[PDB]
């Protein structure tokens, strides 16, 4: 009622906040990517139309700031109404279609590293024009509402009945097209990458035993060091062996156990010079069959530390844990607007946390670039 | 001079009941870890190599899983004629060989 | 079928000797290992010694090693294994194993098919 | 769902609009009525529920009254004297104002 005046009047200095930070902060990352980076990858490009579709729902917030401001006293009119609304549900729209494509992106980068330029300008028209076209309904329904028979006005959705299912399906095409299906397809392309950075580093991993072992058996001419260094480099290499990124992977370790038996044979007798010449052989071995599949696992684990992918891991992870809140309460809505739910507590908590979750879902709006010059060591320079 | 210990040293269970028997290792054996189960008086069969891998002509019931150094066998349902002593063993190498202690369903 | 059978076994003060054997028959020693693991009365399976007859190798446990001589024959497809300076300890059942060689599948499957076991005691 | 009802009517006469409601569309929304007249746009004509005090257009408060009932989920509409340009169409709105404003409209019913 009236006691949520007092905090919401703080409502409209968070979106000044927001408008002012996103303004200044994206069109920095705007005119960064495009002269410091000059669009040289596909992932420039899909994070320079978020920055754009950035700016484009950020000029559209200061009229949302004023509408809440003079507590819902809508005075721009219609045109305006059916725009700002739709900016603002093209820009959830295309936020989460660029994101589901930065991960796709990702994941085939690291994972099949494999003129994608204007393949990716293509895809961002066609990310934009199917945001344009899931932001219809603000288009169309979204009017221009007077309050009672005063001159109230309100930028409210008109849900004609007798012409329209629409009720049910806008709550629930946001919360399946703008989080489910896109959360689907980001968190495949994302554990899809775990596993071929877990199968890289396994062979790293044990690769690397081999080697510090490998550093011992020369250093150490006490025949029983030469037993434990060769004891657990066979362990090592036969775990290796299984770590899969065919046949030449195969024969490849096959043959490396080979020797290390064979530099077992000699530490057991006590032959120390002859443990270490066999031992030596190890790296004929490796240069052959193992560095062309131990340059692949490096490459991969070296994609971590480019900074591309610590920003997109940021923005996506910020992105769905900020729209949580949101979209489970517009699903309680969707709820109760079937009867599901007949509460007045659960209708008096969707109707007054909702306001404080399309802030918070719209947060992210202006902490992009904030992503790119805490993560984005080169972006600081820039 | 991989030492292979076996924590239960005498599983009490009954028929139908799903066992279980957790060896660890001493130093890492890679997957290189089999099973053996002793009937008194015979010598031992080998149920599980590779530490996941069914031998032939074994039940289904015996199923084996390695998480790092941890090496589990599985018997799914514990018929009578599963009642006798089930050995480790780690084969990472020939002169390396190290078996379990004994674990005795009961 | 492949199948293994010992012998030699019997009843001895300590410090005498056996010749334990280690019959095979189905496989060849050429293509296999033939170790020999033993269990004293009542306890686990403990290991003894092995055969590389295509490698020539061979190697003891270390309460073994400088004790017992071990030695194959692929003419006879049988393994043999001599005991020296018996002791208290050393009564248990030996039972011969046979394991495949590193390069494929049948070294991973361990000890696949054991001895029928025979009896040492001191 | 909006549901609508009434007719036509000799000058001078009275008729009751009615207009049912579902359970959600009634309780929490405000419940009103809109004649749109010909050649014009909608306008008030009333309003009895939003946890708000009854309103009527200052053109029909001398000969209208709305009204409501808590049982089969519906609301009247009772014009006295139907005269004058009374005759249009009246929708049957019920609008919900909130950080997501609604506005649940209806199938219209000619009245003349
Ligand atoms: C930071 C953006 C604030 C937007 C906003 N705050 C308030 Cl308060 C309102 C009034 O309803 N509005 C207008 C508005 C609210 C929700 C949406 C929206 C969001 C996601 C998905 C769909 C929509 C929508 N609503 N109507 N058509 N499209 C669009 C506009």
């Amino acid at each position: 009622a009236g006691r949520h005046n007092y905090i919401f009047v703080m409502i409209p200095t968070l979106y000044s906040i927001i408008f002012v930070v996103g303004i200044f902060g994206n069109s920095l990352v705007v005119i960064v990517i495009y002269f410091y980076m000059k669009l040289k990858t596909v992932a420039s490009v899909f994070l320079l139309n978020l920055a754009l579709a950035d700016l484009c729902f950020l000029l559209t917030l200061p009229l949302w700031a004023v509408y809440t401001a003079m507590e819902y006293r809508w005075p721009f009119g219609n045109y305006l109404c059916k725009i700002a609304s739709a900016s603002v549900s093209f820009n959830l729209y295309a936020s989460v279609f660029l994101l589901t494509c930065l991960s796709i992106d990702r994941y085939l980068a690291i994972v099949h590293p494999m003129r994608t330029m204007l393949v990716a300008k293509v895809t961002c028209i066609i990310i934009w024009l199917l945001a344009g076209l899931a932001s219809l309904p603000a288009i169309i329904h979204r009017n221009v509402f007077f309050i009672e028979n005063t001159n109230i006005t309100v930028c409210a959705f008109h849900y004609e009945s007798q012409n329209s299912t629409l009720p049910i399906g806008l709550g629930l095409t946001k919360n399946i097209l703008g989080f489910l299906f896109p959360f689907l397809i980001i968190l495949t392309s994302y554990t899809l990458i775990w596993k071929a950075l877990k199968k890289a580093y396994d062979l790293e991993d044990n690769w690397e035993t081999l080697n510090d072992n490998l550093k011992v058996i020369e250093k150490a001419d006490n025949a029983a060091q030469v037993k434990d260094a060769l004891t657990k480099m066979r362990a090592a290499a036969l775990d290796a062996q299984k770590a899969t990124p065919m046949k030449d992977f195969r024969h490849g370790f096959d043959i490396l156990v080979g020797q290390i038996d064979d530099a077992l044979k000699l530490a057991n007798e006590g032959k120390v010079k002859e443990a270490q010449a066999a031992a030596e052989q190890l790296k004929t071995t490796r240069n052959a069959y193992i560095q062309k599949y131990l340059e692949r696992a490096r490459s991969t684990l070296d994609k971590l530390n480019d900074d591309i992918f610590k920003i997109i891991m940021a923005i996506v992870l910020f992105f769905f844990f900020s729209w949580i809140p949101h979209q489970i309460f517009t699903f309680l809505d969707v709820l109760i607007q079937l009867g599901i739910i007949r509460d007045c507590r659960i209708a008096d908590i969707v109707d007054t946390a909702m306001p404080i979750t399309i802030c918070i879902a719209y947060f992210n709006n202006c902490l992009n670039p904030l992503f790119y010059g805490f993560l984005g060591k080169k972006f600081k320079r820039y | 001079d991989i030492q292979m210990t076996q924590s239960p040293s005498s599983l009490s269970a009954s028929v139908g009941d799903r066992v279980t028997i957790t060896c660890r290792a001493s130093q890492s054996v890679s997957s290189a870890v089999a099973w053996y189960q002793q009937k008194p008086g015979k010598a031992p069969k080998l149920l599980i190599y590779s530490a996941s891998s069914l031998y032939s002509g074994v039940p289904s019931r015996f199923s084996g899983s390695r998480s790092g150094t941890d090496f589990t066998l599985t018997i799914s349902s514990l018929q009578p004629e599963d009642f006798a002593t089930y050995y480790c063993q780690q084969y990472l190498y020939y002169s390396l060989v190290t078996f379990g202690q004994g674990t005795k369903v009961e | 079928e492949v199948q293994l059978v010992e012998s030699g076994g019997g009843l001895v003060q300590p410090g005498g000797s056996l010749r334990l054997s280690c019959a095979a028959s189905g496989f060849n020693v050429v293509d296999f290992s033939l170790h020999w693991v033993r269990q004293a009365p009542g306890k686990g399976l403990e290991w003894v010694a092995y055969i590389s007859s295509s490698s020539g190798s061979t190697s003891y446990a270390d309460s073994v090693k400088g004790r017992f001589t071990i030695s194959a024959d692929t003419s006879k497809n049988t393994a043999y294994l001599q005991m020296n300076s018996l002791r208290a300890e050393d009564t248990a059942v030996y039972y011969c194993a046979r394991w495949g060689y590193w390069p494929g599948e049948p070294w991973w499957k361990a000890f696949d098919y054991w001895g029928q076991g025979t009896l040492v005691t001191v | 769902l909006v549901e609508s009802g009434g007719g036509l009517v000799q000058p001078g006469g009275s008729l009751r609009l009615s207009c049912a409601a579902s359970g959600y569309i009634y309780s929490r929304y405000r419940m009103g009525w809109y004649r749109q007249a010909p050649g014009k746009g909608r306008e008030f004509v009333a309003a009895i529920s939003g946890g708000s005090s009854t309103n009527y257009a200052d053109s029909v408060k001398g000969r209208f009254t709305i009204s409501r009932d808590n049982s089969k989920n519906t609301v009247y509409l009772q014009m006295n004297s139907l005269r004058a340009e009374d005759t249009a169409v009246y929708y049957c709105a019920a609008y919900k104002i909130d950080s997501n404003p609604r506005v649940y409209w209806g199938q219209g019913t000619q009245v003349t």
